[PDB]
């Protein structure tokens, strides 16, 4: 219990105890035991395990971070000559705090000492070693750009030789990608690169790079999924400008027969950045049904469905039919989640108008509001209909065959359940004015047509505040005034005077000199009396820009 | 290349709502955000913070507030699993997260270029990678051992993603290399031919039985295979003999260590021959699936009916089944629950065949037809229902299942006799190399979802149903 209670308080809250008083030495504490004989092997795993994850916060300023650097770096060559296991951890800890601490640089001897010797060692628990400086190597140069392109010919050489596949697969493709970039940038090329410099911080190469690009995709073929991605992510960046892509078009093709998440989305950048060249204009049409397909297929998880269910919708084109479209086409057998990514295929198709896409669209919506009604059920089903219903509005505002259907939905919905008033608030905050407005009027005659006697009125004033306009007056004063003696709780009290300041904005003058007055004058707590008194005197005394400016 | 990655516990009931068993932040990554980003960068929060907004957004930590407009909002939709969070006055971007079985996985991963407009989430390579990593451990922890699982993870993926980039997302291959200690292009994830093809063809059917209407069944398949043969390159691609009668496969996808999918397979969406099944591969350590097919066959294995004539409270459910000779007449457990939404105290039942034993919670009768139908291949229930005082919400509120519409959740399985006709052969075996296939191959049947959709009510219906 050395330090397991000193690095408890730390993996609690690393920024909290670094700015307390103990972690003034904290850094200075594990600095000064990395050499020492007193700890066991699983305290100093631990201590430099925290090294490794925040560099960030106990090295600061440059100077301490060249000083922890050289402190770890001392204590790494130090060691004792018997099998341990401090090796990789602390080469990997020394690399962490360099490139965090900012102190990295050609012009310091911590780093002038380091690197050669990370070079070194992954030149060639010798090989989880050797793999562990590569990847320390490769770290260090994507912090600095270049700062590790020295020994791009002992690997160009060696790579039959020992050496794992992925880490120096890697390491060389980030140092070509960086080099090239910064060379070109200058206005040269590798200029015999392909045989430890600091300057880059500041033909015949085709045929060298085409050599680069085979013998990369050659060893591949051990390469993980994920770092397959990104391998070919980042060389579909570099050689999209800068030899045919008929070299890589099998290896392509054969994995687009994949479904895998990283893949796929790799074949998709790949097409999105690389755009028309090697896509074929029917190459497009297998690669949407496999996305579609992939979209619903029961033998993935939810989350791969719903990725390529995004990925279908906003799909690169290369140079800017309805059976795809019922491959994917929205039922109510789909997750809550699942549907709304699959609405817009069907606003899509429905637009330009087996029974009409409009009448499928109103089973389905129909089918979503009666989920809806039910009584006792989640959340999730109501904000299914109306984020639906938003993304209907927004897609087709412009046909009202479809769309008066939708209004007289989204009425009787509700009609049936008044729990809902939040939703419609926000709907109507939202949509805009060519359904901002019908649907304004259908629900205010909604609210307005029953007498006022229900339980629900606090659930209908917050419509009515958020409708009401100089339209339908007599209507509206006949509902709030018959309202007015079902108001006995501060909420519906605040709601109705929200309904009395919307007509105030609209503009509407008489009537309701009477009307607020009646809602001053008989109302049940003070605050909402004083609320009316006061708008109704803003309405009645003001013209009606002031009212504007000065309400 | 991520940021952080997490491994977050479901605990409901809990305020805070679980334990973190894994918070490893990459710090090299967060400076590299610093540089890239520029004037939209955002700071990864601490733990506690995080699970907070996590939770919340996810819809997983006190659903019942009234509404909160950013997270229930119409304008906030959630097409994809990649949410954004609000740590701090600062909307972090993008998190990733999913769930299953009470074990949530997240991960935030590098965006190389400013996010003042959210740039498209078809070019962002870590949304893919951290979605990747996370079903890896989704996989690896609940494969089939309570906390030497869990004991082991920090130690586990430390081999696998040290500072900030993935190596190989199978964690039980950091297992395999952590705990056990390759001069050729040996696979990055490898550290006597025995094979155990697990065939499973889940038989989901909603019936439903109308004119117009389509009776809709399909039957979700897959092969779980293993090359696990000593040697330099040992080659055993095995063959699945589905007959005559059979169909060629149908609706197939493959492995990511899978080399490649046939022309065909991505022509035959919802070459066609029988044979010879040349499935390339590349021999894993992990178990390669050479493909996942979905098999159509014409015929539906079993018909069934349902009437619910709400006289009242009693719900004669006068249901009649219809058990196709295709299938065989021995059902290790045919149970043909029928459970009771929205709506047994007084069980006053005719049961045909087999007990129907309403349970002690008296609110769904599980009527266990138990394990093989009468020579009648029907049964029956002219149940007076007499249930008591209404319950409204004490049943089982199943949104799918409103008055007289139902279905009868027919949790039925089948031990080698699926719906499809896989039939592993080995005698033809085609290879560049020499050795001995012991192809244990094997097959079931599920009930994926067999609702026997009540022909006297309204049931939920798909696109291509009703289209002629």
């Amino acid at each position: 219990d050395a330090w397991a209670q000193r690095l408890g308080a730390f993996r609690a809250s690393p920024s909290a105890f670094m700015a307390g008083p103990e972690g003034e030495d904290l850094g200075r504490d594990l600095l000064s035991d990395l050499r020492s004989e007193k700890l066991s092997e699983q305290t100093k795993v631990s201590l430099l395990a925290l090294s490794m994850e925040y560099p960030a916060q106990l090295w600061p300023d440059a100077s301490a971070a060249e000083v922890a650097a050289t402190s770890l770096l001392d204590t790494l060559v130090l060691l004792p000559p018997r099998p341990s296991a401090l090796r990789r951890p602390l080469l990997l800890a020394a690399t962490t705090a360099l490139a965090a601490g900012g102190a990295l640089g050609p012009t310091s001897g911590a780093s002038c000492r380091l690197l050669p010797l990370l070079l070194g060692l992954a030149a060639g628990e010798q090989r989880p070693l050797q793999a562990t400086a590569c990847e320390c190597l490769r770290e260090l140069e994507s912090c600095k750009p270049g700062l590790l392109g020295g020994s791009l010919g002992l690997l160009r050489g060696l790579l039959g030789q020992e050496g794992p596949v992925q880490p120096l697969s890697l390491l060389l493709a980030l140092a070509l990608r960086n080099t090239l970039v910064l060379q070109s940038r200058v206005g040269a090329g590798l200029g015999g690169l392909l045989t430890w410099d600091w300057t880059l911080v500041e033909p015949e190469e085709a045929r060298e790079l085409r050599a680069a690009v085979i013998q990369l995709l050659d060893t591949s073929y051990l390469l993980t999924p994920v770092a397959q991605a990104q391998l070919l992510w980042l060389l579909g960046w570099a050689l999209r400008g800068l030899q045919p892509p008929a070299l890589f078009k099998p290896q392509l093709v054969r994995l687009l027969g994949t479904a895998q998440l990283t893949l796929l989305h790799a074949m998709l950048a790949l097409k999105a950045a690389f755009g028309e060249a090697l896509f074929t204009a029917q190459d497009e049409a297998l690669l949407l049904r496999r996305l579609t397909l992939a979209a619903q297929h029961p033998a993935l998880p939810p989350p791969t469905h719903l990725f390529y269910l995004h990925c279908v919708l906003s799909f690169p084109e290369n140079w800017p039919g309805p059976q795809l479209c019922r491959g994917l086409l929205p039922s109510l057998l789909h997750d809550p989640m699942a549907l709304l990514a699959r609405l817009h295929l069907l606003c899509l198709l429905c637009a330009e108008e087996l029974p009409s896409p409009r009448h499928y669209l109103e089973e389905l919506l129909a089918g979503l509001r009666q989920r809806a009604a039910l009584d006792g059920g989640p959340r999730a089903l109501a904000t299914l209909c109306f984020q639906a219903s938003y993304l209907v509005a927004c897609c087709l505002a412009g046909q009202p065959t479809v769309l008066t259907p939708l209004i007289h939905g989204l009425a009787q919905l509700y009609q049936a359940r008044p729990m809902l008033a939040p939703h419609f608030v926000d709907l109507l905050d939202q949509v805009d004015s060519e359904l901002r407005e019908p649907l304004k009027v259908v629900l205010r005659q909604v609210v307005v047509s029953r007498p006022g006697r229900d339980e629900a009125l606090c659930w209908h004033l917050q419509m009515l505040a958020k409708v009401a306009d100089g339209d339908a007056q007599s209507a509206t004063l006949n509902f709030l005034q018959a309202a007015a003696a079902h108001c006995t709780n501060w909420d519906l009290q605040q709601g109705l005077l929200r309904v009395c300041r919307a007509l105030l904005r609209a503009g509407v003058r008489g009537g309701l000199v009477d009307l607020l007055q009646v809602l001053a004058r008989q109302l049940e707590d003070p605050d909402g009396r004083d609320h009316a008194r006061l708008y109704y005197i803003l309405l009645a005394h003001l013209a009606a820009p002031k009212l504007g400016v000065a309400l | 290349a991520l940021r952080a990655v997490w491994l977050i516990r479901h605990e409901p009931g809990t305020p805070l709502g679980g334990t973190v068993r894994f918070s490893r932040r990459y710090p090299t990554v967060e400076k590299r955000a610093k540089a890239f980003n520029g004037m939209t960068y955002v700071p990864v929060p601490e733990d506690g913070p995080f699970l907070r907004a996590l939770l919340f957004q996810l819809r997983l930590l006190d659903d019942d507030k009234d509404f909160m407009e950013r997270r229930d909002g119409c304008s906030r939709i959630n097409k994809t699993s990649i949410y954004g969070l609000s740590v701090g006055g600062e909307e972090l971007w993008p998190v990733i997260a999913f769930l299953r079985d009470s074990m949530i996985y997240a991960s935030v991963p590098l965006v190389e270029q400013a996010l003042s407009p959210r740039p498209p989430l078809i070019s962002i390579s870590g949304v893919s990678q951290g979605l990747e990593l996370l079903l890896g451990i989704q996989d690896f922890l609940y494969s089939s051992d309570l906390h030497t699982k869990l004991s082991q993870l920090p130690d586990l993926l430390l081999q696998a993603c040290p500072l900030g980039t993935l190596l190989d997302a199978n964690l039980q291959n950091s297992l395999n290399s952590i705990n056990s200690v390759q001069p050729q292009k040996q696979p990055a994830w490898k550290v006597k031919a025995q094979i155990s093809i697990s065939i499973t063809e889940t038989v989901k059917c909603m019936q439903y039985g109308k004119q117009d209407i389509a009776d809709t069944w399909q039957v979700a398949g897959t092969v779980a295979c293993k090359c696990d043969l000593e040697g330099v390159m040992p080659a055993v691609t095995i063959s699945l003999s589905l007959p005559t009668n059979g169909s060629p496969l149908q609706d197939i996808i493959v492995h990511p260590c899978v080399t490649s999918l046939d022309s065909a397979i991505l022509t035959s969406s919802s070459s066609a021959f029988s044979g010879p099944y040349k499935f390339p591969f590349t021999p894993p350590l992990e178990s390669f699936n050479l493909c996942h097919y979905t098999s159509q066959v014409p015929v539906p294995p079993i018909l069934g009916s349902y009437h619910m004539k709400e006289e009242g409270v009693q719900l004669k459910v006068t249901v009649n089944f219809k058990l196709h000779e295709s299938v065989r007449n021995n059902f290790e457990v045919c149970e043909a629950h029928i459970p009771f939404y929205n709506r047994i105290t007084h069980l006053e039942y005719k049961a045909s065949f087999g007990q129907l034993e309403v349970f002690r919670e008296k609110s769904l009768l599980v009527w266990i037809i138990g394990q093989k139908f009468p020579k009648s291949m029907e049964i029956s229930l002219s149940g007076t229902l007499t249930f008591g005082v209404k319950g409204h919400n004490k049943q089982p509120f199943d949104h799918i299942c409103i008055g007289n519409t139902a279905y009868i959740k027919l949790n039925f399985r089948i031990a080698d006799y699926t719906l499809t006709g896989c039939y592993a052969d080995q005698h033809s075996v085609q290879v560049f190399a020499s050795g001995k296939p012991k192809i244990s191959a094997y097959r079931k049947l599920i009930s994926s979802d067999y609702y026997i959709w009540n022909s006297k009510a309204p049931a939920p219906v798909t696109y291509a149903s009703l289209l002629p």
